[PDB]
């Protein structure tokens, strides 16, 4: 039976533990002896499932620890609210949002710093950003600074309201084992009652607030005149003029004459071209609509009563000639191992994010934001890299399951058995995928690069040249580009303007989409993405399926899943545990990601964005380069990195200087991780011995004895600063570009 | 007259010739 | 209380604090005697 | 149930196993019909089918890709081409050969088969049977490279690619 | 049921001839006869080897010395007025 | 093959020989310690040179030395 | 002057410098209403600006041929302010924290876990040594002649 | 109805610019009234909105008093007050 089932004060709240200092683990609470200790404490800080055995201690640990960063992600909402309504040009962005940079932060007049509030217009005097919280703040209907100190205001008190939540059910009220097992309920609360239940009252309010004051400002009426949001509540009347089709109440509704509603509930595709995004009449139709299939959807499962599903059931059920017993004992692992949900679920939203990046651009959601080329950059990196380090995530929790939790005696499972007991066939068939696509990628730009330099531009791969068309993606574009007509007869227009409508979208001078054309170039990086994607899969696979053991070493298990080696036997057995097989994994995923948003922002640059004139003239910000530059490597040097980076070069003395430091400060770090990434603990040791004796020969010798970073921290500090700094290089210098040519 | 004819021996046939003697030293016994 | 000061008195803690008010400090020198290159 | 995957000649220690890609008898009879797997006859026969087959599948490539593609005379740079990679893999299967195999040793081949049942090894696994393969592939595949040009640009023949 | 035998070694480790065929030759006589006739000089794998680096390198030192202009662009040779130098240097 | 050796600053108490993953030392009578019982090491042809038992050597510094010597198929690890 | 610069009391290329700031300064205030807060925040730079070249002048700081302030750090009793007495400044701020660092790596020695109060400090110790670090050289020169500084090992 | 709010916006569109220019010119000098002198120690016991609307301080009560004017008593969006 599914109930609730608590614990009473299972946890007495003091201030002992904190004197404490690793009173979670037994080796660590005794105290510090070296240096040593000051690391191990902070890196098992939170692997739970080392300080206790007890499933339940655990659940209840990660429970409470999701109520504190709810509280933590509460909190910075309410700081981006906050400044918003108190230090931002938002209520003069709304009367002229394609002449005025929006801004959010301004610095205090220190040391010569307030160089930083740029003109960003609208008299004011700022900070320039790039998040899209005005373009979304205007979507929802915010007009005025009051509204966004409520907002702030309801959101410190909501985490409040999980930070008190999470002691309260670390401390006073703890659920048990059982409560946490109760998947079918979970799913069922989660598709119906969260995803459901938000996105009806989404919708509601886009119906009830979004649409008038979205008709209104699009109307080009002031914003301090649009009637505010409760105003179109309490006299029906003033909605019924925009659309009177709400003269009718709810009776269409409930009468099935749904078409009565086509005037705010639309089906229309394209952009509006006033604004530049989607049709919000087609927004709160998708919303009500997807809060109808979720409600449905989160009714599958059996709980207390006869009706539903049992997830053990469908799982049993499925199995065939070349997969044995199939599903069977995969609902046992999936309810008694945090690790093996966590990897999944980290690889779903990894991936969910990479399509919510690719998405937002091509369909932009907002108003005004199209035609805000920093903003768009900006999110489509950012989404890119968050959901790059998810997925890496994803195979490192994979490889501790596989560690840790596994355990054929009580926990088999056909599948993953069988998976096991051909790894070399995989592995290899992968290695082979690998080479053959690095091959047909990249050797294709070494061939580009020698022709050219030979004086040879007829045997390149190019356009005027030895042609690669992309023929499938070009007939999925045409394919799209025909859906109004004959396979979605209802909708008007394409889901975009990129499939090749033969129409451009033009807001205040400036392009906002038009169609992509894919030549041999777009061939060329599409073949480098795949390549690279692939050797992260092979990185990270290797790792997750060949942690317990090897014919290297048979006993792979028994050092756990993150050790430095096993000795130089064997020839040398250096990164052999899974958790090297991250470590290496990153830098390949921070090697695609960089091509993809490199690729992204070339592209952006010389073939979709730019201005038009009142003639029908379209001029581009590179002038449509990427064609018959992007074929060769000497391309990418010259005329991107070369050529753009004359911005963040010349930054110095104005608004944006902040970013040339950024510059100079990340490529600093990323050298500096190779200090670590070159060299190992034994010379270091041995130089410190020296440093001590200077000590000892003052009197000052520390009694926490220095010793040198472990061979696996070394690791970890090398690969976190090579990672920050390469993704503060692009930060800075993307944003000097596009903030000062867009 | 000479380049035509040297280049080909210095870059290809030399270096095949003392390729292939090589290999075989090397699995010699 | 007992306990709260010991933990107060930690590494972290005591350097946070120390650092913020050698912050402040040098700010308010550098706002009231700004753009000083040498000593007079 | 019905498993299809099966253990290696039902033993599960040995590190392989049978799927329908390595067992299926399509598969198999296609395998043991080809010249590099016919144990009983000479390596000499076998190695000018392999030439044969493997020269006169590279003489398109050289042609059509090559950097006088355009120029009249593409069909016999292309040709030479595609000889001079012929020379060069023989020179490969020579060394290979020389290195591999001492003149008195016997085959290194297997001796039994699937079932058990004792067989003549290969005779292609010792010195003289290598010899023998090589030198049929030499000839073959010249011959192979010569007979694509002669069908190509000596009769002409309305090939849609050319 | 038993897949260990000290007796055989090779059963037991896997030495099986999986696609090797036993069947007899399949190729018709005289096409064999002519083969062996002609493919004769060319079994002796000493030989061999000298001959075909020897003779691949004197045949491509020949084609190179035997090229024109049409056929390689170095060897036809600048046909342009040169350039002059960055400060008056020829 | 490499090479192990083992000096009489041992005090036997057999964590060498346990941590052994190719049974290369084991455990001899002695009379220079209390334990009486010293580690040798009779099987060094089998050694792959992991070094797990200086990992588990107490003694300092070390009573049982391994030097990386001549690579073998077996000190190598190879499996194919 | 020394090494052939001039000092910027003299140097034109000082005074084109100031003039160039306080123009590029000028040319964001058209952009504002005279009376915006912007244009007040402007002017105040502006003002910082001319202070800030006036007092370089009247320190009598030696500019090269570019208009820059240089530094002389030879000795020269002129120029002390520039390296010298900042230095003995910074020496003796540093060797208080030296000196106090070594008290209490001293005090704390002689205990059951001495370790414990390099993770968690004794505040109310720290207190008893911070402010003796005001004498400092006075008491590191003393114990170098009776021997309690160097360990002799 | 649209085209009755456009009259509405024609008729005070200098109004609400001024709107404009003086909310963003107290949101720019929020960050910059100790350098000017307006809110500072002795008197920003509370916050300088606080004192806005008790001292008169230059820029961030210009915002206050222009902020809700010609607007109704419960129809000014700037300030729930406003007439009360
Ligand atoms: C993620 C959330 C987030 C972020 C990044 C920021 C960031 C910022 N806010 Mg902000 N803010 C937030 C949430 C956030 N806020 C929320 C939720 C609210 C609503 C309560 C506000 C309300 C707010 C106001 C009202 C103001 C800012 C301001 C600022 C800026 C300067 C802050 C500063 O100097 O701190 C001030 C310094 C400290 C708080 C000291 C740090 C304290 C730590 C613990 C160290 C303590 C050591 C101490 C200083 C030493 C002395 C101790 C003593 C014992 C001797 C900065 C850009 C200011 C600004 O932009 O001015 C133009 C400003 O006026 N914020
Ligand atoms: C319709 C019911 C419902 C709803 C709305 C949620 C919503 C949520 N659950 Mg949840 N849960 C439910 C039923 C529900 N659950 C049931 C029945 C079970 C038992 C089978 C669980 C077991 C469960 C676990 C084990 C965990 C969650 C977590 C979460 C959060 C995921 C993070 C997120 O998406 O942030 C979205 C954020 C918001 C929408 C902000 C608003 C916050 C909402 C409104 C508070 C939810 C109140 C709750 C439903 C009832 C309160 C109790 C009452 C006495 C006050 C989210 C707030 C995870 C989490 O983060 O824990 C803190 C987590 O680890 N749930
Ligand atoms: C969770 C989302 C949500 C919420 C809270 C509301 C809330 C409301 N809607 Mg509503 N609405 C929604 C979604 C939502 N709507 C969607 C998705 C549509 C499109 C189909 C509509 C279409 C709609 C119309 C056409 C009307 C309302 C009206 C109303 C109001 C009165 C309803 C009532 O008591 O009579 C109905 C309630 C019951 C029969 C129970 C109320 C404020 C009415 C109103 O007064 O407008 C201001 C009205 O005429 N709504
Ligand atoms: C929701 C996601 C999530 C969750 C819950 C966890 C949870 C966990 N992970 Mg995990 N992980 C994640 C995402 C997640 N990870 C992702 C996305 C990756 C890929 C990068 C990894 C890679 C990873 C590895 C490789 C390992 C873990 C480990 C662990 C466990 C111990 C964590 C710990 O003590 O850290 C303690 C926290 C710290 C030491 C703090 C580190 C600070 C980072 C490095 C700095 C980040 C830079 C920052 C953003 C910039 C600041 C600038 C600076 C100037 C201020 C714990 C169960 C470890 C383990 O043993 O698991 C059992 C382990 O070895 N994870
Ligand atoms: C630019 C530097 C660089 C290059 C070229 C490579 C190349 C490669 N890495 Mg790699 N790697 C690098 C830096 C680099 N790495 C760094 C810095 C790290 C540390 C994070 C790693 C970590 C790493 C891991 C962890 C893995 C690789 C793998 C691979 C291979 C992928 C398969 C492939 O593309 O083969 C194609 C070969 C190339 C693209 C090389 C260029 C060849 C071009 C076409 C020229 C060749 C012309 C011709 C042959 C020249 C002959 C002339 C004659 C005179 C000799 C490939 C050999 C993976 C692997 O082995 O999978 C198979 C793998 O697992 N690397
Ligand atoms: C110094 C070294 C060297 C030299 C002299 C050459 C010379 C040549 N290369 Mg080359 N190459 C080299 C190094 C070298 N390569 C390396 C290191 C690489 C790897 C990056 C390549 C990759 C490369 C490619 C990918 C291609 C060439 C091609 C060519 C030819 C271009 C001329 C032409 O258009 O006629 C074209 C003329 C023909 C196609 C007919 C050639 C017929 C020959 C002469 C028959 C004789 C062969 C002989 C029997 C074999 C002797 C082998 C030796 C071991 C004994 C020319 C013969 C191109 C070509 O077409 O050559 C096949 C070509 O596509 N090269
Ligand atoms: C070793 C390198 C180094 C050195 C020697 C200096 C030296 C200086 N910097 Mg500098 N700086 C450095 C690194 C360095 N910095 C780095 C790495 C950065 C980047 C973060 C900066 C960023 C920076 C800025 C942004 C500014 C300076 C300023 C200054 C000057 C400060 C004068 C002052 O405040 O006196 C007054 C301070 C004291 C007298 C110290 C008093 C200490 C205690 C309280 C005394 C009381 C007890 C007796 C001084 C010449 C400022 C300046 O005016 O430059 C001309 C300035 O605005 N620096
Ligand atoms: C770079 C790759 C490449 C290129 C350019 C060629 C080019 C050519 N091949 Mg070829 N081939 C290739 C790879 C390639 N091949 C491979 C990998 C194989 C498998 C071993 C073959 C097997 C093959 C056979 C068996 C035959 C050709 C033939 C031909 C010629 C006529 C093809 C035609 O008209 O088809 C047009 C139809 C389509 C393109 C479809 C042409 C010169 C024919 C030939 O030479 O006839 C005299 C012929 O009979 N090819
Ligand atoms: C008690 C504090 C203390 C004292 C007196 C010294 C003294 C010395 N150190 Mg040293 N050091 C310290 C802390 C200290 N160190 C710490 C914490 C570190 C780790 C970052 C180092 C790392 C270090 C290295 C790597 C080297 C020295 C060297 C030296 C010698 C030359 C001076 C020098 O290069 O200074 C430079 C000093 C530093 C770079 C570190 C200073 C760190 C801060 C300022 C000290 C803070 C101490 C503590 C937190 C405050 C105590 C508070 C207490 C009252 C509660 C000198 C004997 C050098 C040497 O042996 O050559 C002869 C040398 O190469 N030190
Ligand atoms: C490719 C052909 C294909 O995908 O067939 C799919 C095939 C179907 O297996 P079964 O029908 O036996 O599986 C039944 C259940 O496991 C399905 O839930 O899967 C396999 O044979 C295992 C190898 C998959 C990976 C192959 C690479």
């Amino acid at each position: 039976e599914v109930k609730i089932l608590v614990d009473k004060d299972p946890v007495k709240t003091s201030f002992e533990e904190w004197a404490k200092p690793g009173h979670f683990s037994r080796t660590i609470a005794k105290g510090p002896d070296t240096t040593t200790w000051i690391w191990n404490l902070h890196a098992d800080a939170h692997d739970f499932d080392s300080h206790t055995s007890d499933l339940e201690e655990i659940s209840r640990k990660v429970f409470s620890a999701h109520f504190g960063q709810l509280s933590i992600i509460f909190l910075w909402l309410s700081g981006m609210y906050f400044h918003g309504a108190r230090f931002s040009n938002y209520e003069a962005w709304l009367s002229d949002p394609t002449h005025i940079g929006p801004s959010a932060q301004v610095v205090w007049p220190i040391v010569g710093q307030e160089i930083l509030n740029g003109d960003v217009g609208g008299g004011f005097r700022g900070i320039q950003i790039t998040s899209g919280f005005f373009q979304m703040w205007r979507a929802s209907g915010i007009t005025s600074e009051l509204q966004l100190y409520c907002t702030a205001i309801g959101a410190l008190i909501f985490a409040a309201l999980m930070l008190f939540a999470g002691w309260f059910h670390y401390h006073k009220a703890a659920p048990k084992l059982a409560w946490f097992q109760d998947v079918e309920s979970m799913l069922n609360h989660h598709l119906a009652g969260l995803l459901g239940l938000g996105s009806l009252g989404w919708a509601g309010h886009q119906v009830h607030v979004s649409l008038p004051i979205n008709q209104f400002l699009n109307a080009g009426v002031d914003p301090k005149e649009i009637p505010l949001p409760h105003e179109f509540i309490l006299n029906r009347d003033l909605l019924s003029q925009l659309y009177p089709s709400f003269a009718e109440g709810a009776t269409p509704f409930f009468t099935l004459n749904w078409s009565k509603y086509a005037e705010f509930l639309t089906f229309r595709g394209g952009l509006d071209p006033v604004t530049g995004g989607l049709w919000l009449t087609d927004i709160a139709h998708h919303h009500l609509a997807i809060a109808i299939l979720f409600l449905i959807a989160g009714h599958m499962y059996r709980t207390n009563w006869g009706i539903g599903h049992g997830l053990k059931d469908i799982l049993e059920a499925h199995k065939g000639p070349f997969t044995g017993q199939g599903h069977k004992g995969l609902y046992e692992i999936l309810t008694t191992s945090w690790h093996a949900q966590l990897s999944l679920n980290l690889a779903m939203l990894g991936s969910l994010t990479i399509v919510v990046a690719h998405h937002m651009y091509s369909m932009p959601p907002y108003p005004y934001l199209a035609t805000d080329y920093g903003t768009q950059l900006s999110l489509f990196t950012h989404h890119m890299w968050i959901g790059g380090f998810l997925i890496v995530g994803a195979a490192a929790h994979a490889a501790i399951f596989m560690v840790r939790d596994y355990d054929p005696t009580t926990r088999y499972n056909d599948l993953l058995d069988r998976v096991l007991r051909h790894r070399d066939a995989i592995i290899s068939h992968l290695n082979w995928a690998c080479i053959f696509l690095g091959f047909h990628s990249f050797g294709l730009y070494i061939h580009n690069d020698t022709m050219s330099a030979l004086g040879r531009p007829q045997d390149m791969f190019s356009d005027t040249a030895i042609q690669l068309q992309p023929v499938f993606a070009q007939w999925i574009q045409n394919t799209h580009a025909l859906a109004p007509g004959a396979t979605a007869p209802s909708a008007t227009a394409s889901t975009s303007l990129t499939w090749g409508g033969g129409d451009l979208v033009a807001v205040g001078g400036k392009v906002a989409l038009l169609p992509i054309p894919l030549g041999t170039a777009d061939f060329l990086v599409h073949h480098i993405h795949a390549f690279t994607i692939h050797v992260t899969v092979l990185i990270l696979l290797k790792g997750v399926l060949f942690a317990r053991s090897s014919r290297l070493i048979p006993d792979k298990a028994n050092l756990g899943f993150r050790f430095p080696c096993d000795g130089p036997g064997r020839g040398g057995t250096c990164q052999v545990s899974a958790w090297d097989h991250v470590f290496l994994g990153l830098f390949w995923m921070y090697n695609s990601i960089s091509v993809v948003i490199f690729h992204f922002s070339w592209k952006m640059q010389s073939d979709v964005w730019g201005s038009i004139s009142d003639q029908g003239v379209v001029t581009h910000i590179t002038g449509g380069n990427f064609a018959q530059s992007s074929i060769t490597i000497n391309g990418w040097l010259r005329d991107f990195l070369w050529a753009q980076a004359s911005q963040v070069i010349q930054s110095y003395g104005s608004s944006l200087s902040a970013y040339g430091l950024f510059f100079l400060g990340a490529h600093f770090v990323w050298a500096f991780s190779l200090m670590f990434l070159f060299s190992g603990r034994g010379y270091w040791q041995e130089l410190i011995e020296s440093i001590v004796w200077a000590h000892n020969k003052l009197k000052v010798a520390p009694a926490t004895q220095p010793r040198a970073l472990s061979i696996v921290q070394g690791r970890a500090v090398g690969v976190t600063h090579y990672l920050l700094g390469g993704i503060a290089t692009t930060w800075a210098f993307f944003l000097a570009r596009i903030i000062a040519v867009g | 007259n000479l380049p035509s004819i040297f280049v080909p021996l210095v870059g290809l046939v030399f270096p095949a010739i003392a390729m292939a003697s090589l290999f075989l030293h090397v699995q010699k016994n | 209380m007992r306990d709260l000061k010991t933990y107060l008195s930690v590494a972290p803690v005591l350097s946070t604090l120390w650092f913020g008010a050698l912050a402040g400090l040098l700010i308010e020198i550098n706002r009231f005697f700004p753009d000083a290159l040498t000593f007079p | 149930t019905y498993q299809v995957i099966q253990p290696i000649n039902g033993d599960p220690f040995i590190g392989s196993l049978e799927t329908p890609i390595t067992s299926s008898p399509l598969i198999a009879w296609y395998l043991s019909n080809l010249p590099g797997y016919r144990t009983a006859v000479d390596p000499l026969l076998r190695g000018i089918e392999v030439g044969l087959a493997h020269g006169y599948l590279l003489v398109g490539p050289f042609v059509i890709t090559g950097p006088l593609r355009n120029a009249p005379n593409h069909g016999a740079v292309g040709s030479l081409g595609a000889a001079g990679l012929i020379v060069i893999l023989s020179i490969t299967l020579t060394m290979y050969g020389i290195a591999s195999f001492k003149e008195g040793d016997p085959s290194t081949a297997p001796s039994l088969t699937l079932t058990g049942r004792k067989k003549v090894p290969d005779p292609l696994q010792t010195a003289d049977g290598w010899a023998r393969f090589t030198g049929g592939f030499f000839f073959g595949g010249i011959s192979g490279v010569i007979w694509a040009y002669f069908l190509l640009y000596v009769l002409d023949l309305p090939y849609f690619v050319k | 049921s038993v897949y260990f035998d000290l007796e055989d070694i090779a059963n037991t480790t896997g030495q099986w001839d999986v696609y090797g065929s036993d069947a007899p030759s399949p190729y018709n006589g005289l096409q064999s006869k002519f083969f062996e006739t002609f493919a004769a000089p060319f079994t002796k794998r000493g030989l061999l080897l000298k001959f075909l680096l020897l003779g691949g390198g004197a045949t491509l030192a020949f084609v190179s010395s035997q090229a024109t202009g049409d056929d390689l662009p170095i060897v036809k040779g600048p046909q342009l007025p040169p350039q002059p130098g960055p400060r008056g240097k020829i | 093959s490499h090479s192990v050796k083992i000096y009489d600053t041992c005090i036997g108490c057999t964590q060498c020989v346990r941590a052994c993953p190719t049974d290369v030392l084991e455990m001899i009578p002695w009379d220079g310690c209390k334990a009486k019982q010293i580690a040798s090491a009779p099987r060094t042809e089998d050694c792959v040179g992991c070094k797990r038992c200086e990992s588990a050597c107490p003694t300092d510094f070390l009573s049982v030395r391994v030097y990386l010597w001549h690579e073998t198929t077996r000190s190598m690890g190879l499996a194919y | 002057d020394i090494s052939g610069l001039t000092p910027c009391k003299d140097s034109k290329q000082f005074a084109k410098r100031e003039k160039q700031q306080i123009k590029k300064l000028e040319s964001s205030l058209k952009l504002y209403a005279p009376e915006s807060a912007p244009a007040l925040a402007l002017n105040a730079q502006i003002e910082k600006t001319k202070r800030r070249f006036d007092n370089y002048g009247k320190y009598g700081l030696l500019c090269g041929s570019d208009g820059l302030p240089h530094l002389i750090v030879n000795g020269d009793q002129r120029h002390w302010g520039e390296f010298i007495t900042p230095g003995i400044l910074f020496l003796y701020i540093a060797g208080w924290i030296g000196w106090v660092g070594r008290s209490y790596l001293i005090a704390i020695s002689g205990e059951k876990k001495p370790a414990m109060k390099e993770i968690i400090i004794d505040v109310p110790l720290a207190s008893r040594i911070i402010f003796r670090g005001f004498i400092w050289p006075v008491a590191a020169y003393r114990e170098f002649l009776n021997g309690d500084l160097i360990a002799k090992d | 109805v649209i085209d009755y709010y456009l009259e509405k916006s024609k008729a005070n569109k200098e109004l609400n610019d001024k709107k404009r220019l003086a909310t963003t010119d107290a949101n720019f000098a929020r960050a910059y009234t100790v350098e000017f002198g307006t809110c500072k120690f002795p008197e920003n016991f509370t916050g300088c909105q606080d004192l806005a609307k008790q001292k008169k301080v230059p820029f961030l009560s210009e915002d206050l008093d222009i902020e809700c004017e010609g607007k109704d008593i419960y129809k000014c969006g700037s300030n729930v007050f406003w007439k009360w």
